[PDB]
RNA sequence: AAAUUAUAUUAUAUUAUAUUUAUUCAUAUAAUUAAUAGGAUAAUAUUUGUAGUUUUUGAUACCAUGAUAAGGAUUAUAAAUUGAAAGUGUUAAUAUCAU
């Protein structure tokens, strides 16, 4: 999950329109959820 | 509690001279086994002096805290007085 | 004013507190012969290394 | 096998409950189609249970919405209708696994734990080297050494 | 310079010799110390300029015979 | 990176043969090197340290780092060989620093060889001339190697 | 009042006495140790007889100091000195930094004499070390700060 | 004592081994004396 | 008879029935008092068992504490954001050892 939005972000950074498909999915959501 | 670090501190035949014993045979008697300095003499022995020959061979008197040993023999030598009780 | 408190202490009082305590003479380190290979980690017993 | 020990048995219901752990963990339920494909055997009811499963993980995070009243309890049962009958296929896959691998296990030569039935040699429960001296539900003594469901040469 | 980085092993890191003298708990004498043994270390090192037999062996990992070698065994 | 365990399982309730669920000291872990610490049944100082993590986790460290050891020695194909400096090749002629002392020193970027000096290994083959002189019979072969510009199979003539 | 009972002030003038004591007697109580019970030789010059005979006198040189510290350091280590509570070193009823019990810790919190910053409970604190690997990786930390950052000499 | 000393060997070098030398001070944090109770070499206390 | 408040997960237990041990308990014990004192590179005090003796460890009480349980209202008319979550009020029983 860590490497998908990692993976997401930089391609964010990249192209800026892939943060419109990218945010619909989710993608670029941070969950706070610890041990 | 830590591991072994309680400050309040039995019959095994293949474990006999390995438990609650030196780890070494190369290394001396306690300080309890030899008389230190001039004594006015004690009235007991610490649990940690080894039973020597002579224990068993003079017997004087043998005090430990209370203890009394009168019956020597020759299967305690070697040992100190914890597994001896 | 009425509360001004200083951020910065002035030059008469850090003059006042350098003037008011002495220097220790070790702190010049000065060097010009070597090391005394023999004798300085074998002086006296009062002194000594 | 390399585990002998006598075992505790569980309910199917609790092992499916599990879920993604151990139940639909994907890594268990790929070496599970590999024991099917390799005896040239479909695996429907485990690509049955793994539909469901990638499914039903999808939308667990989701929370019920509340029902503000029904008249008649139609749209209750149909949602307990497929419930139970995911169940039931679930339950066929547990079977197909426990089934299939006491089959392999008679073919491989590979000595099952304690109180395990193979069909084909022990159709009792096979015990070897337990800590209880005697058979635990046969109350019968153990032989020195264990019994040999297979021949010898290998 | 090889012989002086065989003989100071994690003394020598990145082109610079250094050496933490610790022992005395004055640090004229520590300085006094360490002194020494800097000079002690490069009277050591300095033995490679008297011949070839003073100079230290280069450590190959020569490899074992390969398999067209061990193919005549 | 490695997929094998390292961290000993915690101390809990006792576990039962079940499903996902082993039992706490088993002859299937560690290569069944729990056994040294077992207790078969459902004195003191040889019974408290069975039960204390940092000495479990202390054992369990010490069986990785001799499976470390053992797979890094199974690794090794060569061996090292006490050469003087001017019989050694080339790129051996330099100042090789110790381990963790420097950068991890290429090989020779001017002759476009960038790689770890430390993990070079040199054929015995190459060094018959200098390994043994005193021997005059060739004792190894001379390594055959393939003319890369021949025409053979492998560029379809 | 007034601050303690002064048979709790003679008991920790007593442990303060034991540490004063062990630093009189570790470094002769160590070397008297690993004289005697060395095996291998000590050096090329003493050998053979000299060397048994030697640790068989250093031996009756260690057993001749009455009231030599042979004691551990850990054995009485949990002494407070502003109450008289008894404290064990390792667990909760302990804290290191001030050296004194739970109780004076909390009594010190309560009275504003020590600054401390309270952090949450569960947490690890603000140390990154310690939120890295726990205590293990901060006692590291310290040995490698302390040692192993020191090319020896 | 006396009877004591049968079965427990007697190893009494003195006083003379009690009292460390002075070149061995600094090892020992300035004391001299293995007693049982620490020694000043103050008058003062003394 | 609906809404779901529901935590849920797995394991254990006993004089089978007798034996060794970590703590607990019994009965034998050791330990006791008080106070200061500056020393190399400093323009000159030789000094420290000296000034202390009938030295300090001596007020656990009947105050009016505080914990427990229970019910209230306000905000979502946005598809954006890593993230649409936060503040404000009343009754019963129990209980109260500091001149």
């Amino acid at each position: 999950f860590a490497l998908r939005m990692a993976v997401a972000n930089a391609l964010v950074k990249l192209i800026p329109l892939t943060r419109i498909p990218l945010k619909k999915s989710g993608l670029l959501s941070v969950d706070r959820r610890r041990e | 509690y830590p591991f072994l670090r309680r400050p309040h501190i039995n019959p095994s035949a293949p474990y006999f001279w390995s438990f609650m014993t030196a780890k070494s045979q190369m290394a001396f008697l306690p300080e309890e086994n030899y008389i230190t300095g001039d004594w006015t003499g004690k009235f007991f022995v610490s649990k940690r002096q080894v039973y020597t020959l002579q224990h068993a061979t003079s017997g004087a008197k043998v005090r430990v805290k209370i203890f009394e040993f009168n019956s020597p023999s020759r299967w305690n030598i070697g040992k100190e007085m914890n597994t001896l009780t | 004013r009425m509360g001004y408190i200083p951020r910065y202490t002035p030059w008469e009082w850090i003059a006042i507190q350098e003037a008011d305590q002495p220097l220790i003479a070790e702190q010049i380190r000065q060097d010009n012969i070597g090391t005394s290979y023999f004798f300085s980690l074998n002086r006296y017993w009062r002194y000594k290394a | 096998n390399t585990f002998l020990t006598s075992s505790v048995a569980t309910p199917p219901i609790s092992v499916i409950r599990t879920g993604p752990k151990w139940w639909a963990h994907p890594e268990r339920m790929v070496r599970q189609k590999l024991m099917y494909f390799t005896l040239g055997v479909d695996q429907l009811p485990l690509r049955r249970t793994a539909v469901i499963q990638r499914d039903l993980q999808r939308f667990h995070m989701c929370k019920p919405p509340p029902r503000v009243g029904d008249s008649t309890g139609y749209k209750r049962s149909r949602a307990a209708q497929l419930n139970t009958w995911y169940r039931r296929i679930q339950y066929q896959e547990y079977h197909m696994q426990h089934l299939f691998t006491r089959h392999v296990w008679g073919l491989l030569r590979v000595y099952p734990g304690n109180t395990t039935k193979i069909q084909g040699k022990a159709d009792d429960g096979y015990v070897g080297y337990d800590s209880v001296p005697f058979h635990r539900y046969n109350r019968a003594p153990l032989p020195f050494p264990a019994r040999e469901l297979y021949e010898r040469r290998k | 310079e090889r012989r002086l980085r065989i003989l100071a092993q994690h003394r020598v890191g990145m082109g610079v010799l250094k050496l933490d003298a610790d022992k005395y708990e004055d640090q004229a004498d520590n300085v006094t110390f360490g002194t020494t043994k800097l000079s002690e270390l490069l009277a050591d090192a300095r033995k490679a300029q008297l011949g070839e037999e003073y100079w230290p062996s280069v450590e190959l990992k020569v490899r074992k015979p390969s398999g067209q070698s061990k193919a005549h065994y | 990176v490695s997929t094998g365990e390292f961290d000993h399982p915690p101390f809990q309730f006792r576990q039962r043969h079940t499903f996902n669920t082993t039992p706490l000291h088993d002859a299937n872990r560690f290569g069944g090197r729990t056994a040294y610490l077992r207790e078969i049944g459902p004195k003191k100082q040889g019974r408290r340290f069975k039960k204390d993590p940092r000495t479990v986790q202390f054992n369990v460290d010490v069986w990785c780092a001799q499976q470390t050891l053992r797979k890094r020695w199974k690794q090794r194909d060569w061996e090292v060989i006490e050469i003087p400096f001017r019989l050694v090749p080339r790129e051996q002629q330099r100042v090789i620093p110790e381990l963790y002392t420097d950068i991890p020193q290429m090989t020779d970027p001017a002759r476009n060889d960038f790689s770890n000096i430390r993990n070079k290994v040199y054929d015995r083959e190459e060094l018959q001339g200098v390994l043994f002189p005193a021997a005059g019979a060739m004792l190894y072969p001379p390594l055959q190697r393939v003319d890369k510009q021949a025409m053979t199979l492998d560029k379809y003539l | 009042g007034q601050d303690v009972p002064k048979r709790h002030t003679h008991f920790v003038l007593e442990s303060r006495l034991m540490y004063e004591k062990s630093f009189r007697d570790c470094w002769l109580h160590s070397v008297c140790r690993a004289i005697s019970q060395l095996d291998e030789p000590l050096s090329k010059t003493v050998v053979g007889t000299h060397q048994k005979m030697l640790q068989r006198k250093v031996t009756c040189f260690q057993y001749n100091q009455y009231g030599l510290f042979k004691t551990p350091y850990y054995r009485l280590a949990n002494v407070d000195r502003y109450h008289a509570v008894q404290g064990v070193a390792g667990t909760r009823e302990w804290v290191p930094y001030v050296n004194v019990s739970y109780w004076t810790m909390n009594k010190m919190v309560r009275g504003g004499n020590l600054l401390v910053h309270r952090v949450h409970y569960t947490g690890w604190g603000t140390d990154s070390h310690l939120k890295k690997g726990g205590w293990e990786h901060r006692w590291n930390k310290v040995l490698q700060r302390n040692v192993l950052q020191y090319s020896r000499i | 004592r006396r009877e004591l000393e049968k079965y427990m060997p007697d190893i009494t070098i003195g006083p003379k081994a009690l009292v460390t030398p002075v070149s061995l001070m600094n090892a020992r944090n300035g004391h001299r004396v293995t007693h049982d109770l620490l020694h000043s070499y103050d008058p003062h206390i003394g």
